């Protein structure tokens, strides 16, 4: 299937007036060039292949950067650097988010890919053996780790991936896991109805998708015990929606995001650069 | 004889006429309908109140002036205290509904102005404090039939507790997108030289078959002056805009005692 | 084992690759689909929807609702009413339309562009307006007598409220680039009073029209890319 | 269970796919779907509008 | 299909004179040996397989050498060493360019391959963990990075390849991406028409293909944060045209290039070495 | 979808190809094309020239 | 997995190799070809 | 000896298995077995109980 | 050897993977099964 | 094989009493 070819047409002198319409109806303009000019025949062999939803979304996009370290931790703060937990979301970054938010609802499977990098913290503390990483998906309700070597990492039921530094970026597919019939990118509502004269707090409650979304937690550790040399690591998380369907198009985000909601920032709500004059080519 | 400008709509015991319409929109080309067995979820026999609730309810009118920046409502919120629809809504945990929305605004052949009338699924709006995100109170999010108004200035609150309302900034559609692109949503325009009404028929739209009406608004209704009202003999004149909405194919599940939401 | 030999590319992560991968949640039972209104299959469906050009984004009106309405009056000036280049991805006014936003995820575009104008004066206002598209390579038109030598339509104001002017696909290259670029310049769109707007007494003598842009069915885009319209601090 | 399909053409014609995994979520990208119906967004009107006719009669 | 076999022929005494022609016509000489000598029959089984365009161009050729580094950068100049950008072209080197320029127009898909190498900058600063590289293709219009760790590298839509040092040279195919129906290797013209009495500058404008070509930008970084040991890297970029068609042959480049155009250099326009005499075997 | 073709002969005969990718740009080299028509460059003349005849008559 | 065993040559980059590789721009719609005069198929055409 | 079977459905349909090893213990997971008989635990009674009838008569 | 190219995921240990692997006790003769009362097939049987 | 679908049913006024049982039976 191709885009529209142009038919051979000449001129008209007619009570048929395709150049006029009334957009009050809610219909967009419909006229094409053959309606308002003399056209030659042009066969159009070009296709809209690269603007299908699958093509538009068919990329692994970075959605967050996590940090973990491996060293002999002697304080509570340093013990917490030996592993990390991250609430799974696409709102830490802006690029994939904005593309998804052309739509109100979506349904897709996910390809997740990870890029893991290290550096030496210092050079006077010897070296470090090659590190193995554990990335554990903790669905809502499953126990979250409080230390890098607690019982949760045995991961009898949670899916974990063990990645060996220097090997190919690890990768797995996730099905469409939504508890509704599609994912909602926007939710105009609340998680509960506050009722007349109840004592529950109404002053610090939130609004929208953040009150109802929960895709679980990614927990990451280095499996190795500490070397004399402290190693610091970054884990970049990539998402590619595949087998995609979307519904109910929206205007795209026009101004910077300032969090997980639709809120905007007072110093950043002037996207247009003014033109010198209405007659500026 | 028949004309794109002249229409009658009857639902239940209520009828609307217009003699200066401009066709009618059926959002996404889909008429509302009842929930099929092959797409159903809650298993209790639903209540389908039919004519008691599926009828035109007329909201309080608002005044269009040369300085107006626009108006918004949410649905089913705007109808929550409307006759038997409101009662059925609050006696049940779950509800779904389509709508016929009829926006009314007449003037004269010497007035000018144009209103964009948009039906927006999941019309999530920005909050009015930069100390928090997504920080809007239930009461401010759900004003009922009075709806709210847009502004052309954004002045977020000094303290988080004072900014728990929508920052309904007109040119960003109250949600960080440019208003000129709102036409991707089902819409009509009331351009005073052409027409005096807009009619939009809306199916139920959600990522679920049925949902909690008291928690969740499925549609926003936005009326924005695209071209300001002007009238040469009196530039400070006001003309009413009246919004009349009928639920359609309403269906409710999970009957119990009545929901009475917080009011402050 | 089966003798194999690794080729270049082995172990790389190409972000536009298209491979299978093991499922982390095997035998998961996805929520059954139901019909939801408004399904979209192609971004070009969205490009065919009219959105408003912020045509009057001058100082004091840019980033306000007043950036959209195009000023008109009953004075019959010979000055153009508006003038804009056919650069739908990169122009300061076209780039933020729905079409412009979609184009900024692509590198190449082709096809015809539809400009639809809605007159929003009173019913008592009459007028004739010339809308023109001049393909590039000559003096940009600043007078009606130059504009009318190009592709154009004379719009008579009346009961039918709206008029559509086409910028038909007229290009040397098979695609134009979604950036400001001399080689793939698109030409000039202008507008003049053909007669003038006339009103009787007791009627506003100044008023507005709205300009919309959309893609035609001959329109397509290529070469996915990141947009310059969104960013974040690091 | 090999699927043989047409490739997207290049500068100057089939390819083969076998699914290795028991979950469809593991599969490569969906095949090109050229479906479209712009009119649900560009012309969602109750009464048919013929271009050559007046929009308002 | 083989090259031409030679038929058995003897002599002639004839008004047929294939030895004479008139090259004023624009025809090259056509006569073959059987026309002017006595020949034996020789069956020719040899083929022109290796001089087809696909065979002539069927090699990955180095087209540029890029440099990137990874160290703790404290100045603007050193921050700019943490990533590099390169306007994609075949004119940084001469060998592939000269071969392509036997032709005026071409159409081909491209295989791109990369060879990535490192060395230690110094030896008194410890060591460095194995590095991952990102090579991002930035099509014209997409935002270009201003720092090695800015938002552009999330690459939601641009294609990127992540390469792990020591792994096989990375490789990808690129379709024929020209906006015309073929690539032009030569363009006798300008990007715009300068018009009578315009105020636009005409004193510093350029000519030819450089005024109209734009194949985008390759951006490269090391993804890892800095180690105590500074690592410097080279990325060699290789191109192989495949599925090749070409049109309108040209004399090959006879003298050194001095830039992206056809310009020549005054001290290097004497390719022939003079012979002692016209009679020198 | 396996293609079986003749190999280029060596010192002293078929090979198999399967395309793994959905884009033809991903494919290996085009098969040997022995097409040629030197006369479009060596003899691009309007009126036929017979070798044995005088070039100019 | 299918048991396999790597042979000599594994991971090398031979510049005259002839392998498939993934496309960086999947489902790209190439500009349609048109007839251009003067197509060349073999360098020996030029040698004549 | 390739086995072609239905995949578990995803967001939006067959896969192929070949066993490489001579021991069945080496095989991948058993195919989905939807067998069940809850009544051996929920109703292990000697005399049939009809729901609509009295449990004790 | 057959030309191959490693993809992302190569060498990872995903704990929910489902691959074949070589048997450490080849040609082992398992104890024959007998019928045992109370076989369970699904955790939902227990939930009922 | 799927989990149990729910049939369309209305009300009853009947000597059939599925709401009562006797779990002493072990059922
Ligand atoms: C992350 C970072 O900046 N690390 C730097 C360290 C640490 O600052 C100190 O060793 C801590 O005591 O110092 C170095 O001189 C070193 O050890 O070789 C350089 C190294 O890059
Ligand atoms: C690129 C280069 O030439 N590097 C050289 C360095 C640097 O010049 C200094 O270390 C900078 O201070 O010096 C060496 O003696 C060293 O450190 O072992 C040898 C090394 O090859
Ligand atoms: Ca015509
Ligand atoms: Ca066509
Ligand atoms: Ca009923
Ligand atoms: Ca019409
Ligand atoms: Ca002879
Ligand atoms: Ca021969
Ligand atoms: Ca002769
Ligand atoms: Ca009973
Ligand atoms: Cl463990
Ligand atoms: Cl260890
Ligand atoms: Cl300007
Ligand atoms: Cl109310
Ligand atoms: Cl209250
Ligand atoms: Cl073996
Ligand atoms: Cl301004
Ligand atoms: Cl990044
Ligand atoms: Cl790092
Ligand atoms: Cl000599
Ligand atoms: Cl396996
Ligand atoms: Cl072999
Ligand atoms: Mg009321």
């Amino acid at each position: 299937p191709t885009a529209q070819s142009t038919p051979l047409t000449s001129g008209v002198n007619s009570q048929e007036v395709p150049a006029l319409t009334a957009v009050e109806t809610g219909a967009s303009g419909q006229a094409v060039p053959s309606d308002v000019i003399e056209t030659r025949h042009v066969v159009n062999y070009k296709t809209r292949s690269e603007s299908t939803l699958e093509s538009f979304f068919g990329r692994s996009a970075c959605v967050t950067i996590l940090e973990v370290e491996n060293f002999n931790a002697t304080t509570d703060a340093d013990r917490k650097k030996q592993f990390t937990t991250w609430a799974i979301t696409y709102t830490d970054t802006v690029q994939l988010r904005r593309k998804l938010e052309f739509f109100t609802y979506s349904r897709f499977d996910l390809e997740m890919t990870f890029v893991i990098t290290e550096r030496y913290y210092a050079s006077n503390t010897g070296h470090a053996r090659n590190q193995v990483y554990q990335l554990m998906y903790i669905p809502p309700g499953a126990p979250r780790p409080t230390a890098w070597d607690d019982y949760t990492w045995q991961s009898s039921s949670n899916p974990s991936v063990f990645y060996t530094y220097g090997s190919a970026p690890p990768r797995m597919s996730i099905p469409y896991v939504g508890i509704a019939n599609a994912y909602s990118h926007f939710y105009d509502g609340f998680a509960r109805v506050p009722l007349k004269d109840e004592t529950v707090d109404s002053g610090d409650t939130y609004y929208g998708l953040v009150t109802i979304n929960d895709f679980g937690t990614l927990a990451v550790r280095v499996v190795n015990e500490y070397n004399p040399a402290r190693i610091t690591s970054k884990i970049r998380v990539y998402m590619k929606p595949k087998h995609v369907r979307c519904w109910c198009p929206r205007p795209p985000r026009a101004v910077p995001y300032r969090g997980e909601g639709v809120d905007f920032k007072q110093d950043s709500i002037t996207p247009l650069t003014a033109v010198e004059n209405i007659n500026t080519f | 004889g028949y004309s794109d400008r002249v229409r009658q709509i009857t639902l239940g015991n209520s009828t609307i006429t217009t003699q200066e319409a401009a066709n009618a929109v059926v959002a996404y080309g889909e008429w509302p309908s009842y929930l099929d067995d092959k797409e159903a979820n809650p298993i209790d026999a639903p209540t389908e109140p039919d004519v008691s609730s599926n009828r035109f309810y007329t909201l309080d009118s608002v005044q269009w002036k040369s300085t107006s920046r626009g108006w918004w409502w949410k649905l089913p919120d705007a109808l929550k205290d409307m006759g038997m629809f409101g009662q059925n809504m609050y006696y049940h945990y779950l509800g779904r509904s389509g709508y016929t929305v009829h926006v009314q605004c007449n003037a004269s052949k010497f007035h000018q102005g144009a209103l964009g009338v948009f039906a927006i699924p999941e019309y999530v709006m920005a909050c009015n404090t930069e100390a928090k995100t997504s920080y809007v109170s239930y009461v401010n999010a759900n004003p009922g039939e009075k709806g709210g108004v847009f502004d052309n200035a954004y002045n977020p609150s000094a303290e988080a507790s004072e900014g728990r309302k929508f920052a309904a900034l007109d040119y960003l559609l109250g949600c960080g997108v440019l208003a000129g692109n709102a036409f991707v949503y089902p819409h009509q325009i009331i351009n005073l030289r052409t027409n005096n009404s807009a009619t939009l028929v809306l199916p139920y739209v959600n990522s679920l078959a049925i949902d909690c009406m008291a928690k969740h608004n499925n549609w926003g209704l936005v009326i924005l002056p695209l071209c300001k009202l002007d009238y040469a003999p009196n530039s400070s004149t006001e003309i009413p805009i009246t919004v009349t909405i009928a639920p359609m194919f309403t269906e409710f599940n999970g009957l119990r005692n009545i929901t009475v939401p917080a009011t402050q | 084992g089966l003798p194999t030999m690794l080729t270049p590319g082995s172990s790389q992560f190409l972000t536009s690759d298209d491979f299978q991968s093991p499922c982390a949640l095997p035998n998961f039972d996805v929520t059954p689909p139901i019909h939801i209104p408004g399904e979209v299959f192609n971004m070009m469906e969205l490009a065919e929807i009219d959105s408003m050009i912020p045509m009057n984004s001058v100082t004091g009106k840019a980033n306000t609702m007043e950036m959209y309405p195009i000023p008109l009056d009953d004075k019959g000036s010979a000055t153009p009413i508006f003038s804009i280049s056919l650069s739908p991805a990169s122009d300061k006014r076209l780039q933020y339309t729905m079409l412009g936003e979609i184009l900024n995820y692509y590198t190449h575009w082709t096809g015809s562009l539809r400009f639809t104008f809605l007159f929003c004066g009173s019913m008592m206002a009459t007028g004739k307006i010339l809308l023109s598209y001049s393909p590039p390579g000559a003096k940009p038109p600043t007078t009606r007598k130059d504009a009318m030598l190009g592709t154009h339509i004379i719009w008579d104001l009346g009961l039918q409220s709206s008029c559509t002017m086409l910028a038909p696909w007229i290009s040397n290259t098979v695609y134009r680039r979604c950036i400001k670029d001399d080689f793939t310049e698109g030409g000039y769109i202008t507008c003049f009073y053909q007669t003038r707007i006339v009103v009787p007494s007791g009627t506003p003598t100044s008023m507005f029209m709205l300009a919309f842009v959309s893609a035609c069915p001959d329109f397509s885009v290529r070469l996915l890319r990141d947009t310059n319209h969104i960013s974040q601090r690091t | 269970g090999a699927q043989v399909s047409s490739q997207k053409v290049g500068a100057h014609v089939n390819y083969t796919t076998i699914n290795y995994y028991k979950d469809s979520a593991s599969n490569a990208a969906s095949k090109l779907d050229f479906s479209q119906d712009p009119s649900k967004f560009t012309e969602p009107v109750k009464d048919i509008m013929i271009k050559t006719a007046p929009a308002l009669n």
